[PDB]
Order: C-alpha cells, then structure tokens, then sequence
C-alpha cells in the first residue's frame, strides 16, 4: 500500500512560516505526480500547487506564489511546501494528492491516493 | 561465389543479438560508451574477415548541456517568481531506470541566455506560417518568444525563420495530433509518444559543411578552427524542446488573436491561440528561457573496414551508417547499425571460404551523424580526391524499420533497373503474399504515382549520411526501408523517433517481433551491394535518367509558366533545357545500344565502359555549386533554399523562380531566373556528351 | 610505328612553308581572315589523316577601335589646342603596305573617354614602384595621367594598380633600355625594335575566368551574359601604348621631383623627372587621351583534332596552341602554329602507313587567346567534365623561337625526367655541338643553379593556354620552345614582340635562317606528345614532384621565419606542411618500387597504376580555389596575387605573408597564415595518399 | 630625285590668314617627316610645326598654337600650314625640310631636302 504521511503543522500568527513535509512510502509505481490541496472551513477544496517525478512544478494560487513554494527530493522521496509572511485567511486543512500520471491538474478527482491531512491555523 | 549464398547466409537471430548489445548502454558521440562500441565494431569486424579495420578520428565540435545547471523554460510573474516550471528530464523506460548517462533532451548547439518576453504561437514554424502572421495577422514576432510544434520541415529551418522574424527564443514541441497514432497506447504498453518524451536533435543549418568549425577540409589535428562567432550556421538564439505535456501547460493561458485556421489548430486541448502574451488575467506574466548549453571540440571516431577488390581493387562500392544516438537509438540508427553489422559477418564469412568481391568494398560505422552529419562528412572531406574517382556507388543503411507495411526505396535513377530486379528475386514477409516476390508485394502497397505496375521510388533528399557524398561528391546513392502506411497514418515520422523511449523492447515488440523485416531489409542492402560490386558491368541504366529529366524539365517548365506575361516581357525560354533533355535521351539510347553490343572479354573496352557509367553521375555536379552553397554542387537533386525537404527538381531554377512576384526588381529576379536555365542546359548538355563516343 | 620513324619525318622545308602561309595577311580574332585560316586549317588537317576535324565556335566579348575615330593621346595648351599629337599607326614593313586589315596598336577592352590632367612617371608601374611614390616620394597619383614602361610585369597589373592609386589613365610606352638589344639594328636592316614599333596586347585581370561575361560555363548560343558594368576584371580607365618615338616627346616636358633612383631612369634623353605636369614654362599644358575603342560580342573559331587511341581511345594527350594573331605573327604564334602543323602532318603520314598511338591524340588551333586565352579557356570550360576523367596531358605550342641560343622547357615535375630522356635522344643544332646530343648543349649554355649536369627546367607560370588545363582542371602540362641567352642579353622578350614588324622575314633572316631551331623545337614537341600519347606505362615520376616539394616547403618557411617574433607570439608553425612532404617522398618512393616490379601484361592492373600516375596531378586541385580567386585552384604552383609572374610556390600562403608587417590587425593575418599552411599540408598529405595502396 | 614644291606666297596685312601647301615629288623611301622652318629677315632659322608619316604632328613655336597649324595627306602627297591672325613680325622665309626618319625634331641639320622657300610680308 501507500501511505501519504503529512507532518509540519503549526499555528502561527501573521507573518510566520510553516514548513509543510510529506514522504512517499510504499509507492510501487516507477513514475508519480502529487499535489498539495487546500480547502478552507467554509469554502470548497482548490489546488495550491504540484509537482511531479520529472521536475516539474506549479504553483496554482498565483495571487499568493510569492508566498508558497514547493520543492522535493526523490532520495528521500518526500516534498515540502514553505509559507511565507503567512495571512489569517491561510487556516486551512491541507491534503496530499498522488497520482500516476507525471501531470500536473487542479482536479482533485484525477487522485486516488489522498494524505492525511494537517490543519494550519494563522492569527 | 554466389549472391544466392550471401542471402541465404543472413539470418534474423543474428540481427536481434546484434540490436540488443547496441541497445542496452547510451552510446551518445563524443562520449566514452561511442569510443567502445566503436572498438567493439572494429574487433568484430576484424574477427568476421575483413582485410583491414581502422577507426578514423576527427576533432568537431559537438554541443552538450551543462549537467550542473539543467536546462528549463519557466513562467515568470511581475516579480519572476517562476510559478511554472517545466520538465527537467523524461522519465526513463522500465528496465532502464539505473542506466546512467542518459542526456536531458536538449537542441544541439542552442547558445547561451536568459531572454524573457511574451509567446507568440507559429503553428510548424513554415515561412508560410509567417508570411500569415505578418501580411495577413498582423502579428511582430521581433522581441516574443517563438514556439513552434514539430513536422513538416526540419528544425533548422524552423530557427533561422524565427532568427529572421527577429525573436528571442524558440521552444519546440510535438503535438499529439502529428506524433501521436489514434487508437495506439504510449510506449509503456504501445508505440505511441507519451507526454514526457521529447524529441531531440541539431537546430543547424550547416548546407552539408561539415564540422561547423572546417569549412571545406577535415577537422585533424593539424587544423585551424574559425571563431565561433564566424562559425557556418550557427544558431543566434536559445532552442530548448518538450513535451506536450508541457506546452498545454504553456499554451493554455495563451490569449489575444484568435488562429488564423483549423489548419493552425492541433489536438491539444488549448485555444491555439497566436496573439502575443497571455490573456488579460495573466497579461503581465511572461516566459523566460534557462538555456546554458555549451559547445566544446571533442573527437568522434567512425570505423572503415575493407575488402578488397578481386578484380578491380580501385573501384569502392560504399555500405555507410552511423552509430552515435541520442539514448539508446532502438530503431535510429541501431537497426540500421544491426543489419550492417549482419551484412558484414555474411560477407566475412563467404570471404573465409574463399571469395573475394570484384570491386573493393568499403564499410563505414560513421559517427557524430545526429550532430550534423559529421562523421561521414569529415571523412568524405579527407578522402573526397580518392572518392571522386573510386567511388561506384554508396548505400546509406540508417534506421531501417520506421513500420511493418511496405518497403521504401530513395535512390539515384541510375539504380531504378537493379533496385527493381533484386526485388523480384527476394521474397515478401508482409502479410497476404507467403511465397511472393517483394516486388509484387511492394508494388501493390506502393504503386508509382505516374506509371502502373512498376513500385514507387522516391527521390535522394538530404539529412543523412548520403548526403556528402552524392550532393556534393556528386557518387550514386541509395536507401532502402520499412515504413508505414503512407496514404492512411498521415502523421510524420514514428511517435518515439529521437526520443528515450527508442529502447530494444520497442522495436522486439511493437516493430518487428520476428525480425523478418529487419532480415528483408538487410537482405535488400546486402544484396544491391553485391551485384553492385560485384556484376560484371555496372548495373547502371541511364534512360530512367532521362527520362526522369524530361519529367523534371516539363514540372520547373510549368511552374515558370506560372507566370506568363512576366517571361513574355524578358523573354525567358526553356527551348535550350528542352534540347538538352532530348539530346540526353537520344546519347543515352545509343549508348545503350553499344552497352548491349560489346565484348565483354576484353578488359580495357569493359573498364572504359564502366567507367563512363560511373562517372556519368559525377557528370552532373556542377564545381562551383549552387549559390550561397557551394558545398551543394548537384545540379539535379540539390536540396533547395527555401522550401527544403518539399522543393523540387532542378533546384537552382526552383529557388530563382521562388516567391518572385515578391522581388523589388523583377528583371534581375528573371535575368537570375535566365541564368538557372543556362547552367541547368549546359549542365544536362554536358552529362549527356560524356557517354558520347570516345573520340 | 616507332618514335624514331616520326621524328626523321619532320621536315624543315614543311616548317618553312607553312609559316609563310600563315604570315602573309591579318589574322586577327574574331575577323574574316581567321576564320579563312581555320577553314584551312581543318581541311588541311582532314587531308593530313586525322580521325576528326571540327571547328568549334563561342560568341566572346572581344575589344576593337574605332576604325573611323582613331585613339591617340595629345598635348592641350590652356586653350586646348592639340600641340602634339600622338602617331595614328606604326609604318608598315617593307613589301607589306597594299596589306589591308593591319589593325592600329591599342589596348583590348580600354574603356572610353576624355581624361585630361598632368603626367606622372611610374616607372614600369609595379606595386613597389607605386609605394616609392607614395610613401616616400609624397606624390598622390589621383587625378592625375600616369605613363609607364612595358616590362617587368603584366599590363593588367600595371592598370590594376594605376587604378588603385586612383588614376585618369595609362599610357604604356616601351623604353629602349629594355626592347633595343645593343648593337642591333633596328627591323627593316636587323631585329631591333623601331620607333614606331608598338607592343599590343589585353590588359583585363580575368584571373583564369575566360568569357568576362561568362565566368564559369561556356559562350555559347544559349549563353546568358552579365552586364558589362558586371563583367569579370574590367579596366575602368583608357589605356593605350605607343612607341618610345613619341614618349621622347611626351617626357621631355616633364618636370618637378626628380627621380628617386637610377633604377626608374631608362635609355631616352630624357630627365625621367616624376613630378605631375611639365616644366613651370608648360605647366598649363595638360595630356588629354582620345579612346573610343569599343567592345563588342564577336564569333571565335577553335579548330580540334582528333586521332583515336588504339589501345586506351579516352584518354586523350593533348597538344594546344592558339591561331589568333596582331597584325602578322611571325614568331607569335605562327611560328609555333607551323611546327603543329607539320607535327600534324607526320602523325597523319603515319596514321596512313597504318599506324595508330595507343592513346587518342587530340590537336588544337585556338583562337582569341591575344584577347584573355578566351578560346581554350571556353572550349575546356565545354568539355571539363571530360577533361577532368580524360586528360592525361597537355602541351602547349605558342611561339617556338625567341633566339638562337639554347633551348628552354617550363613543365610540370612528372615531366622533368622525360624531357631530360628525349632531349638525350635527339640533336643539338647549336653551333659547337654538332654530332652531340640536344640535351649536352642545353645543360651547358642551360645549367640548373641547384643541380650539376642537369638542365634548367623553370616553372609552369600562366598567361597561355596550358592555363586552363592546368591551374584549373589539374592536367599535367609541358611547353619547350627555343630562346635568348638568360644572363647576357638582359631585355623582357624579344624586340619586336606583339608588334607588326613581326613578319616572316624577320625569322627568315635574323632568327632562323635554315630554320633548324624551328625543326629542333618541332622534334622536342613532337616526340614529347609522342612518348606521353604511346608509352606503356605514362612516363611521369613522382620522385621529382617530392624533391620540389621539400624545396617550395623550405623557401616558404624561410619567408615566414623571415617574422620569427610574430610566428613566436601567434604560434604560427609549419610542422605540418614538413611532415605531409616527409610522407609524400615515402609513399612516392614506395609506388616507385611497385611501378618498377609490376605485371605489365595484365591490363587491368596498368590501368589502374596509370590512373593514379593520372590522376597524381589532379590530386593537387583545391575545389574551392584560392581566395578571390575561384578559378586558380591549383595548390601548389598557381599564380600569386601580388608579385604575379615572379611569385614563389604555394601561393596562397605566400599571398598571405605578402607585406604582412603593413596589415591593421597582426593576428588575423597570421590566422590567414596559419589557414593557409593547414591548408597547403592537407593537400600534400592527400595528393600523397592518392599513390598510396589501393585498399 | 625628290622636289619640294612649294606655294601659298602672300603679302596679307595684319589678321589675315595664308595657306602654305608644298607637295613633295620623287620621294622614294617609304616613310617620311617634314617640317616648316621660319627665318626672320634680321633673325636665324628656327622650326615651327612638324608632321610625319605616321600622322603624328606637332606645333614647335608653342606662342603661335591657335595661329599655326599644320595638316597633311598623302593621298595627293602634300602637306598644308594655316595662318590665323596674322601679325607683322610674321613676315619671314618659310622652307620645307624633309628627312627619312619619321621622328619630328626641331634641328635643321638632321633635314636634308629642303624647300624652295616663301615670303610671307604681313603688313
Ligand atoms: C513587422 C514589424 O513591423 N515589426 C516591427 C519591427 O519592424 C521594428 O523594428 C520593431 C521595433 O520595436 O517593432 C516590430
Ligand atoms: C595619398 C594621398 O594623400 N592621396 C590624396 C587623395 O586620396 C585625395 O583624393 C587628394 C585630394 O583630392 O589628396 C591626396
Ligand atoms: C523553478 O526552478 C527555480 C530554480 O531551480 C526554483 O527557484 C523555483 O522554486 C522553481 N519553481 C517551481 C514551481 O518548481
Ligand atoms: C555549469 O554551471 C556552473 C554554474 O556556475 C559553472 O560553474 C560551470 O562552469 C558550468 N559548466 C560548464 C560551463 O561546463
Ligand atoms: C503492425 O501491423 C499491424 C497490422 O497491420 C498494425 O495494426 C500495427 O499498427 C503495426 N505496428 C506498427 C506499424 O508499429
Ligand atoms: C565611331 O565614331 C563615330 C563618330 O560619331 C560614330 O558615329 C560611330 O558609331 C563609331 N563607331 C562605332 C561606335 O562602332
Ligand atoms: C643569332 O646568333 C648570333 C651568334 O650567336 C647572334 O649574334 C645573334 O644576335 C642571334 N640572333 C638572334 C638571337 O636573333
Ligand atoms: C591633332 O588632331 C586633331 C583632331 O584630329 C586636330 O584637330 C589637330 O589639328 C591635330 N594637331 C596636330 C598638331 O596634328
Ligand atoms: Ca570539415
Ligand atoms: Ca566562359
Ligand atoms: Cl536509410
Ligand atoms: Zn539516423
Ligand atoms: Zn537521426
Ligand atoms: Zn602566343
Ligand atoms: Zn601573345
């Protein structure tokens, strides 16, 4: 099986930075692509940004790429999503999404394996 | 001591153990796996029988990205934030993911730079395409980053539009609706392009020179090399090619004008937008190109194995081909690389019971080719006063299986008869013809456009190593191979040419599972070859020359009538072209006659005889060549200027009467149009009269 | 059937008889009288026994004056009176004044005009002469009429640079101190040059181009012509030569700075001063030319011979030689123009009793060579790509007596050892050798100043027509002809050169009385054509061309370590160009001891060592030529740009170190070296290859 | 023997203008030059304008260049002297000398067959 384990919660008030770390464990597949989604408490779930195994990434929250950016490492075969000068409107639940294609979409059904999970609270 | 035993010999296994040992490493040129595998063909082909294999090596410079710094185009707001980021590298095929040195896709010999600017899209790049944007669109692609789609001209072309549009930076990418067949899976389980795989190639516009650095003379070591900045055909701006993965990410925020045409419009799921920039949402973003690539001289080595000639040792019947790939070259050129490999262990091994071929057979495991063309250039170069004289005939033996439907042949009239006579003894392996000849097999799926039961045979272009030595040496040329259907597939190419995914399982799998038309291709080659060097007279006919000229002179003629009032008033004639065919045919007619009626016993009145057919094909290169090409010097089939790889005959003519309703001044653009037909006439006049009688 | 029977067959009676035929009417190109004369010319052929005889035809731009507006050069006063005016022709030889058609002097293809300004003395116009005027005589040769003297240099140099130095126009004039032998009396009572007496001749800068109007492919009907202000190497300024008679008259005015050196002054009372304008009494009077002579497209005929080869029918020996003439031609070319004839004859005496050569001979009467060598130049250009595969050698048959003293030969290195064989082989006129060989006499009054007991063998130059066959196409070429003292006599020519006191007469009389000299230079041509066109095995020694090799290697070297500071900072070396003659002695010596132990009888195999014997020569052609200069494409020993007709071997890098301490930029110059180095040793070490082992 | 005829005598005031035509009878040489020597009545013999046979000419007495000029034709082998604007220190002798070489040459010793003579009186 895969397991999406999500870690680097935090609750920190405006202008902090958070450190969102996940691995990727017991995913068979050669290639993969996951992205980090946010979903509010009361709005829907939107796409933040993604990255794949051939490199490539994209920040879908382009009014705050500033702000957000995504990097990963197949040796350890993890990603980290960093905040910056992080806002209150950021508290927010944020999800794993991996899948097998190397693309990378805004769509949260073209994933079948989710994470866990993390809340990130901001006053 | 037969040709039936040299076919007979040739065996399928032996060209699958051969594809899979060129297969499984890369064997990119200049690297250290191209030297081994070049000291493996010299030790095998040294143990299969030749009299002498030697590895000639030059000093080109080749073009390779920085394994520091990767090569990336990324999107970039008003702070260059580089929101998106494109694909560092493709991912590897199953089975191949330890293999090492394995090279980002990347366009050899793109410079240096970090342009920003918006994107301007220009459908495949054609001039064309730009004449659209410019007089109709009204589109400046001066200061806009260029991207293009892959097909229906060479990628050099595509660039020196674009340089002469005045861009920035070019980004390459294949479109599903050219490189991707319907109802065909990806390579995983299939032969169809995945969106990471990207092609890969040189972006150069050498004109056959060579060593971009070695204008006219080989790169040795003694050599003086030009500044790069005086380098011949050297690209301006930076080239970086992808997937279309990738460009649906590019193109999808892509606004302003609408396309121009459905014909613009590929299969991606995108607007297809042309106007310059992205739309009012992403207005301010723009794209910026991470091209660090370097060009450095590095030494290419192509290996040359002999056998010589029985009887007329000075007379070298060429068998090329190169060697260097781009990852694993499973069908370009290992499959050609295989079939040679096979042809020379088949010789070697009829040569160790004591046979021994008329004419001197040179074979040739080139090198650098994807590079330019390097390899066989230089070497051509080096030995062009012994070529010139020496050389009967050339067999270029590149990729060989592009589909399994039918046979494609592209050769020099001069082999019409023999390429249609061997094909009548070999045997067909398609489907619906078990004990069938190939010829009746290949007429049927190919018939030719103008006759009736006789196959298709295309004309010599350019892009491989032939191209030295038949467009400049001016020495009879031929290829033969499998391709796909080409009335119903309608898509350029094959989906994973020049790409990682052109590993052995491709080409075991969905290619050729059995290697028959691997081993019916090699035994196309093998045995034009034999009764090439080995026949008695040279199996040369030059009525099909003639009579290919006249259909030449009659299609330039109407194509000049085109415009008639403009050749009334500067009283432009094709009288002199006219003559100088029928002139042809009729010296050709008699020089048949004589070829019929002579005694074959003497040696001195045969050697005359072949002689003359040997160098009626060297007739037609004219010394000072085409204009601003002088590496070009074949007055019938030269590549043309402009519309390269689609042109026509006569190329001088052609390229005169291009787009002349355009020129400023009409009576020097129809004085230069005169002059074509002056130096095409004589030129015809000329190879005509050296098969006349010998005082 | 033997050499033997061919040379006792010459006739000096023969020789005698057809000089006066061909000396007594005009015969100028392109006029009625030459066209008679190749009438003749083939019929007489056709009676002879030759094979073939046809009179090819081309339509050239030749150069006539003006027949009812005279050129001539006068003196204006401030209101241009014509105080002095020029001679309108020379007095015509005694018994020759009812000849019509006696064209005046002039010089081919002067543009017109009315130039008016000062007289400045040049010297004899040399690019030295031109710098001891500028950079250090602070004299400006713009705007101003410059005269100079014949000699030492081609006219078209002498124009070219009268052009750079910007002037109006030249007046060539010949000066006693170099056309008046001393103690000789002048024409009517002797061979010396009158005051009347004018030399002709072209003045263009063709570089090997032929046609001005078509460079590169023949003139014939279907022929596109460039414009005239496009045409290749035309004078922008008048020229016109006259006799020293007149240049007394134009000089002793002259005033200003005196003469730099003892070296500019000649023979005329005259204060040879340099100053522009006269003397302060005549400084208004000004020199105004009168040049109305036009150009115009005019048939030419060239007559060719052919007798076919018994053995080898296609390879053809060629012996050349031009028909066209000033006013009579009575050395020039005449004289050479019967001995190919009477050659002729005893080939066709020959051919009648049953005998054939073993190789096709090929006899030529060109035509227009007076006007640019425009005749073989254009016929060769027809037939190149027959030559090219064909031509096994050349000899060239101008003038054949310039004096009376020793014999003189200018051929290629795989000729010398021939020619030394013949020339032991027959007779030596020469008074003081009787009953002794021709070769004893001629390494006597001719020793070489390297060798001891061998002749003087000079080099093959230009401005004949061996220039095409060989500076171009690459054919083995050979002229001997008989000739003046080298060290006492001291002058350029002969007195009457190109003048209408060469008449028949005048070799009557003063150069060959008995006309064994004729019959001598008959016998050497002759036989030479004969042992090249018959021989087995090609007499050519590739030993000799290693030995010249090594010493062109070493005297270039010399002249760049001439610069040792600068080669030291540029690292300019010529390891290369010593180690690719080092290779060519070795592989020469080796084909040498295979030639030496060979299966003569075998056919094939003689075939295959004469075509590399052949086609050694060809080895030596660049294809793309010197620069500027496409049509010179020989490596080794074609002319040189600057010091043209006194320059040394290897031309291109001798052109390149030619005042290279004046160049703006050193390291370009040098690169320029260094190119040029590189390439003179690629050529070498593939010419040497050629006669390596075939496969 | 060779005979120079001469005519043309007249006594014109000041800015006439005279035709001096000599013709030259029994020469038998194939090339010739003649020349016109002017001697004052109180002065010596100097050279004015010369021709030869080679239509080449020239005017000696360079004061007199518009005033002088000289012109000949073999086909009734003659040779003709314009005057133009006359003056009265004009008035002298003028002879016509005759010699092989066809050089033109302002020495009277070199000429040997010389005219008959003319008075020229411009008043
Ligand atoms: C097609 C067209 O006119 N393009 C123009 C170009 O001529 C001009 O040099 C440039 C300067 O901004 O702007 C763009
Ligand atoms: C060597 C030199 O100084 N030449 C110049 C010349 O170029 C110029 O035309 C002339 C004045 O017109 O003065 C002088
Ligand atoms: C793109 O690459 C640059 C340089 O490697 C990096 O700084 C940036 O974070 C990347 N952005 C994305 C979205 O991958
Ligand atoms: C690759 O880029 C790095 C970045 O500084 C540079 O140091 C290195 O020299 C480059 N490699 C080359 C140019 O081969
Ligand atoms: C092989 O032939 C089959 C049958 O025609 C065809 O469906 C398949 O596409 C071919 N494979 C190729 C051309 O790679
Ligand atoms: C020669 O000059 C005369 C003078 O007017 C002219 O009429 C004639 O055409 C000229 N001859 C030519 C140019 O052949
Ligand atoms: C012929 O020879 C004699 C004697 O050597 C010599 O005086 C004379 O000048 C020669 N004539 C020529 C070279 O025309
Ligand atoms: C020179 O020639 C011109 C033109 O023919 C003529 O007018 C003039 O009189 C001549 N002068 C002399 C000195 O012969
Ligand atoms: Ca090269
Ligand atoms: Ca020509
Ligand atoms: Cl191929
Ligand atoms: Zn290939
Ligand atoms: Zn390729
Ligand atoms: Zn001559
Ligand atoms: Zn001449």
């Amino acid at each position: 099986q895969v397991q999406l384990q999500e870690s680097g919660g935090g609750s920190v008030q405006a202008g902090g930075s958070l450190r969102l770390s996940c691995a990727r464990s017991g995913w068979p597949y050669s290639t993969y692509s996951m992205n980090w989604f946010r979903q509010a408490p009361g709005k829907e779930r939107e796409a933040v940004a993604g990255i794949s195994s051939t490199m490539s990434g994209i920040i879908f929250a382009e009014s705050k790429a500033g702000q957000f950016t995504i990097s990963q490492d197949n040796a350890k075969n993890t990603v980290y999503l960093q905040m910056n000068n992080l806002k209150p409107e950021d508290t927010a639940i944020y999800y794993c999404a991996a899948r097998r294609d190397y693309s990378l979409s805004s769509s949260s059904d073209d994933f079948d394996y989710w994470g866990q999970g993390t809340q990130v609270t901001v006053s | 001591h037969n040709m039936k035993a040299f076919l007979d010999e040739l065996k399928a296994e032996n060209i699958k153990k051969f594809l899979y040992n060129f297969t499984q490493i890369p064997h990119l040129a200049g690297t250290e796996q191209n030297f081994q595998l070049a000291k493996q063909i010299q030790s095998q082909w040294k143990e299969f029988g030749l009299d002498s294999v030697e590895l000639a090596h030059y000093d080109v410079l080749l073009s390779y990205p920085n394994k520091t710094h990767p090569n990336y185009i990324s999107i970039i707001n008003e702070d260059g934030n580089e929101i998106f980021n494109t694909s560092l590298f493709e991912p590897p095929p199953p089975g191949y993911e330890n293999v090492s040195d394995i090279v980002p896709p990347f366009s050899a010999f793109s410079p240096q730079g970090m342009p920003e600017g918006d994107l301007v899209y220009v459908n495949y790049a054609r001039t064309e395409d730009f004449f659209k944007l410019e007089r109709d669109m009204k589109i400046n692609c001066s200061g806009k980053i260029v991207i293009a789609r892959y097909g229906k001209v060479f990628r050099g072309n595509k660039v020196k539009n674009a340089q002469l549009a005045g861009a920035k930076g070019v980004i390459l990418y294949s479109d599903p609706a050219d490189y991707f067949a319907p109802g065909v899976k990806s390579y995983p389980d299939g032969w169809n392009l995945p969106g990471g795989g990207v092609q890969r190639g040189n972006i150069l516009n050498l004109n056959g020179a060579g060593d971009p650095l070695t204008p006219g003379y080989p790169a040795n070591e003694y050599a003086y090399r030009r500044g790069i900045a005086e380098a011949v055909g050297l690209p301006s701006i930076p080239v970086h090619p992808i997937g279309y993965y990738d460009a649906q990410k590019l193109l999808e925020k892509m606004g302003g004008s609408a396309p121009p045409d459905s014909s613009w419009r590929g299969s991606l799921k995108v607007p297809y937008n042309v106007g310059p920039g992205f739309t009012g949402n992403f207005s301010t973003q723009k794209v910026k190109m991470h091209i660090h690539s370097t060009n450095e001289v590095t030494r290419i080595y192509n290996v040359i194995g002999t056998l010589r000639g029985a009887v007329e040792p000075d007379r070298y019947v060429i068998l090329g081909g190169h060697r260097d790939s781009w990852v694993f070259g499973g069908i370009d050129p290992q499959s050609g690389a295989a079939v040679v490999h096979e042809i020379v262990r088949s010789f070697g091994t009829l040569k160790k019971e004591g046979w021994r071929p008329r004419r001197t057979i040179l074979f040739a495991s080139w090198d650098a080719e994807e590079f330019g063309l390097l390899g066989s250039t230089e070497w051509a170069e080096e030995n062009s006063r012994l070529l010139q004289e020496r050389g009967v005939a050339y067999i270029n033996a590149d990729s060989s299986i592009e589909g399994n439907y039918t046979l494609r042949v592209d050769c020099t009239p001069l082999m019409y008869s023999l390429v249609h006579n061997l094909t009548k003894e070999l045997k067909s392996p398609d489907e619906g013809f078990e004990g069938k000849s190939l010829y009746e097999s290949w007429t049927k799926k190919s018939p030719s456009p103008e006759f009736s039961g006789m196959p298709r045979i295309s004309k010599l272009g350019s892009g491989n190593d032939f191209e030295v030595f038949f467009q400049r040496l001016g020495i009879a040329s031929g290829r033969a191979r499998y391709t796909k259907n080409w009335e119903t597939n309608k898509f350029s190419g094959y989906p994973l040419y020049h790409s990682v995914y052109e590993t052995y399982e491709l080409v075991e799998k969905f290619y050729d599972p059995m290697f028959k038309y691997h081993l019916t291709v090699a035994q196309v080659r093998g045995g034009m070859v034999f009764e090439l060097a080995n026949s008695i007279v040279l199996p040369f006919d030059c009525r099909d020359y003639a009579v290919v000229l006249r259909k030449y002179a009659d299609k330039i003629y109407s194509i000049s009538m085109k415009h008639p009032q403009e050749m009334k008033t500067y009283s432009v004639s094709f009288d002199s072209l006219f003559s100088a065919v029928k002139n042809f045919t009729e010296i050709a007619s008699k020089f048949s006659e004589r070829l019929q009626d002579f005694d074959k016993s003497n040696p001195i009145v045969l050697r005359m005889m072949n002689d003359q057919l040997m160098f009626l094909e060297r007739a037609f290169i004219d010394p000072l060549g085409l204009p601003d090409r002088p590496f070009y010097r074949h007055v019938i089939y030269a590549p043309s200027s402009h519309n390269k790889y689609a042109g026509e005959s006569f190329p001088g003519i052609y390229d005169a009467l291009f787009d002349i309703e355009s020129k400023v001044d009409p009576s020097k653009a129809w004085g230069e149009v005169k002059r074509q037909i002056y130096v095409a006439a004589f030129t015809v006049q000329a190879a005509a009269e050296t098969l006349s009688e010998v005082a």
